[PDB]
């Protein structure tokens, strides 16, 4: 249990903070064959620091599609496969639901990269002290600012509180339900629920617009305003959506009290 | 990645002696450094890791007219490292004249530490403004550090000197000191001689050795701001990471700290929260509003109560802060420190970019602009007549300082959507 | 093949017999020759065997106005060698001509020399610049052998007189051996007395017998560079192997070294690397830019940090190199000796083609002509009188050294893609 949250949910320091950093060096023409990838998770698993244990072995990773195709969407699958006595408790099922929540926060850690890579590009050239540099380094500000709250909520609700409804919730039937039902409330509050879908909808446009973002550095300012302006008003109509969805949540509750705080 | 620490001067020397002891007596380990068996931990970062695992730390020891250095050399800690890098007046031109005729084989030690890490994150400096032989020379550092390498972070743990006004240049020497840092350095932190005071008086009765008692809280200050490092945590274990939101811009990138008990010989998140809301918690001493705020907690805390919290504290409005959009506090957790007696359970630490401050700097630009309507302040002392025959330096430091208050004072403003 | 040594003049034969006292304490024989049962080797490049093993060294020995060449001759090595060659003013002219009348007679020890190896690889000569009864002696049989064999190599060690300026004619003696030196050697290895004695003043606090410690440098150097001659390598085991990538071109072929402990009474790859890139570790005192660079290192490596170690070389920039063409550092490993006390065990040796020796060269040209200008210093001296009666050869020499000169400073720019 306690090992499958470092990794399948990405909890440990260091592992994720290099899996997905060397992963994004590559990105594609690559990534084609499971010879690469098995390896660079060889290398992650190196400078985890924490693990080096057979439970921290025998995981299966792959990509169900492989590329063949403002993209930002990446699929991958980490699973750990376990023994025949606890096999019945740590179901197949269970671990894709795991899988399917690994892969949507590894696409949030490439935002905290591109956006650090548009960063970077403009930090060897921080020069001119002009009005367009300012200009240009707000608009970095804003846009991190939501990612820097967005994972303040995942880590507020995915790791934190249905984790603290798991160690008071263990009782040999009943261990299966406490699995069972630790992955509900994760799923739950994640968000991945069909009632919170329109919220979870906007996320995929906030995505690409930030990547567009990241691809000019200079090509023009008013593409850039433009892009800011987009990401501006989709910022706009999420503190509305969000209200509206608790007119009809607790978890939910908590979100638009994060992206609103003594501004409106 | 990994960060490499340095220290100069007297009361950085002081301050890195003491944070050496703090992190020595804090994790499992000898004072030569060897491990305990009765300990786990990360000490990568701030020492370098040995066979017999000797953690020697990578301070880098430079001195000048060394007294107290002489008493941290012989010492039972003087078997912790040996990194063979020890090299030898109280004016800013004096230090900076001092580390220029030096500025190669001091940059031999610094590319020698830089050959011995494999990767690195940022260089600490452990400095006081103006204190004399450190004033000065470390803004000649700082140059040659931001001529070399711009692709490393600079964070700086320095206080604001304040004596309660024989030395009349200091407000020169300061002056021309944080000029440096606001253009050569990517973040700092500043705290005041006036707050730590003040909280000494309130938990003590102590006047005359308060400097010692001031190294305790440098020290808890500093492995505080580093437990996610030490203790190995999920997030911002980058300094980059952890710097990131609480400066968007490059001239205002002034940190602000805090620390909930004041005297450490439940305690609920609602209440630390609300500790860490004054300014008598603060040890910096119209409306200011901060920029960002950043809190991160260490002890025995019940994770359903936070949400709680930061919902009343949304609605009791205890903070006062709008700089012109959605730029929040930010609350964290680490871990509660073993190998210690955890009394005082749950501690905070706080970290805010504030527009206060810049009246402080306007106290200190009053000063010297006084001195600098009189013009008999210098002294006329024979090196900064070297360096500058003319004295525009210090015009043009004031120039910057005077962009500097400017950019504070329209940061306060709700119109601060251009110009940012 | 074979390489046959020579020694002659004061400082040269003191060099030769401190070379050989070094191989006799480094290797496992006695002072007279004798094979120690304790003790394989190959030493038959620089001794020839014999059948109670007595590897009698090739070292022909030539004395003028012998007082130390006695005190080599009574010694307990003094049964190590006895090839019955030992044949007898501080001019480069009255050398020149003592040579002259009985170069027969030592071209007869030099051929029986020669039948006594069966193959032949080089002629090394132990000789000192402007030694006073070696300058002028050594440009004549050097002139005697580049006559004489051109299917062979020379290699030279001598050293750069600089007594900080009685003897005023010394630029001129020098400046003509240096003239024989570009025109008939095919690669030269050059020291400093300035570089030595600094060493030798950090190392030590001896002043008045650096001549002895001197010695023992040379000697270290000496056995250094013929290391994989001496312990079977498997790569470069001739000399001109060695030699072919250093120099491209037949002027400038000054190979300039380095040698990591300035004392030697872990260090890594990387150490010993940064170590040899400064020229406080370089025996020898617009930017200038190396040609090629050779560095064979001894001791107890681990094989898998020296790559590492040359990643991190070329990301570091650490060595500054275009002559214009994709000419870089060779590094080369060799085994650490036994037979000794292996104590500073990793050590590093260093050869490169570097123009910055031409400034050096241009010190003594600025002295030569400015002594040429006054034409005041030959002292007219009978010997320079007979051997030129207009003095041209001093011109010619001069004019020789002009293209040499100018040779290096064309070498400096990327464009020698002509004119190599």
């Amino acid at each position: 249990y306690e090992a499958l949250r470092h990794f399948l949910l990405m909890e440990d320091g260091e592992f994720a903070q290099s899996l997905s950093d060397l992963l994004f060096e590559k990105l594609p023409g690559e990534l084609l064959n499971p010879l690469v990838l098995n390896s660079v998770l060889s290398k992650a698993l190196q400078c985890s620091l924490h693990g080096d244990t057979p439970h921290a072995s025998n995981l299966s990773l792959a990509l169900k599609y492989l590329p063949e195709v403002p993209d930002v969407l990446s699929c991958l699958e980490l699973r750990y496969k376990v023994d025949w006595p606890l096999n019945i408790v740590i179901t197949e099922g269970c671990v894709s639901k795991y899988s399917g929540v690994f892969s949507f926060l590894l696409q949030l850690k490439l935002m905290m990269w591109a956006l650090k890579d548009v960063c970077f590009h403009l930090k060897r050239t921080a020069m001119a002290g002009s009005v367009q540099f300012r200009q240009l380094q707000l608009f970095k500000h804003e846009m991190q600012h939501f990612v820097k709250v967005i994972q303040g909520y995942i880590a507020n609700q995915i790791l934190h509180v249905t984790w603290c409804e798991f160690r008071a919730r263990l009782a040999l039937e009943e261990i299966q339900r406490a699995h069972a039902e630790y992955l509900h409330k994760a799923v739950f509050r994640g968000l991945l629920t069909e009632k919170a879908a329109p919220v979870m909808n906007v996320i995929h446009s906030i995505f690409s617009l930030v990547l567009k973002f990241r691809s000019q550095l200079h090509p023009n300012f008013a593409l850039m305003q433009q892009s800011y302006n987009t990401f501006k008003y989709y910022s706009h109509f999420l503190f509305k959506v969000v209200t509206k969805l608790v007119n009809r949540q607790p978890h939910l509750e908590d979100f638009l009290l994060r992206i609103n705080f003594n501004n409106y | 990645r990994e960060i490499i620490t340095l220290q100069l001067g007297q009361c950085g020397n002081q301050i890195g002696f003491e944070f050496w002891k703090q992190l020595c007596a804090e994790h499992g380990i000898s004072p030569e450094g060897i491990v305990e068996e009765f300990a786990t931990d990360r000490k990568d970062v701030f020492f370098y890791q040995a066979d017999d695992e000797h953690y020697i730390p990578r301070a880098v020891l430079l001195d000048l007219e060394p007294r107290v250095i002489h008493s941290i050399l012989n010492s039972p800690y003087a078997k912790l490292y040996n990194p063979e890098n020890i090299y030898l007046g109280n004016n800013w031109a004096s230090g900076f004249s001092q580390g220029e005729k030096i500025h190669e084989d001091i940059f031999d030690i610094i590319d020698r530490e830089a050959d011995g890490s494999d990767s690195l994150e940022g260089f600490v400096l452990c400095h006081s403004i103006a204190g004399g032989t450190g004033s000065g020379l470390g803004s000649y550092l700082l140059e040659r550090l931001n001529d070399r390498y711009p692709k490393k972070l600079v964070q700086t743990y320095s206080v604001f000197p304040n004596q309660d006004e024989d030395v009349v240049v200091q407000p020169y020497n300061s002056l021309l000191t944080l000029k440096r840092l606001t253009q050569n350095a990517d973040c700092v932190v500043v705290l005041d001689n006036t707050a730590l005071n003040r909280i000494a008086t309130d938990r003590l009765h102590i006047q005359n050795p308060s400097f010692s008692q001031i190294n305790q809280l440098v020290s808890t200050i500093m492995s505080a701001s580093t437990t996610t490092l030490r203790y190995p945590g999920y997030m911002n274990n980058d300094l980059i990471g952890l710097i990131a939101s609480l400066i968007p811009t490059p001239r205002l990138h002034f940190l602000m700290t805090g620390y909930t008990p004041l005297t450490t010989d439940k305690t609920t998140v609602l209440d630390v929260m609300r500790r860490l809301l004054q300014p008598k918690n603060v040890m910096v001493s119209t409306n200011h509003c901060y920029i960002a705020i950043l809190n991160i907690i260490q002890g025995e805390v019940d994770p359903t109560q936070v949400h709680k919290s930061l919902q009343r504290i949304r609605e009791r409005k205890l903070a006062n802060f709008i700089p012109w959009g959605p730029a929040s506090i930010q609350v964290a957790l680490s871990r509660k420190s073993p190998y210690l007696p955890s009394a005082h359970r749950v501690s905070g630490l706080m970290m805010a970019n504030h527009t206060s401050i810049s009246s402080l700097f306007e106290r200190t630009c009053r000063q010297y602009d006084k001195l600098r309507k009189r013009e008999a302040f210098l002294e006329q002392f024979r090196k900064e007549d070297m360096f500058k025959d003319n004295f525009d330096e210090m015009d043009t430091s004031r120039e910057i300082v005077q962009q500097l208050i400017d950019e504070y004072h329209a940061a306060t403003r709700p119109d601060y959507i251009s110009w940012g």
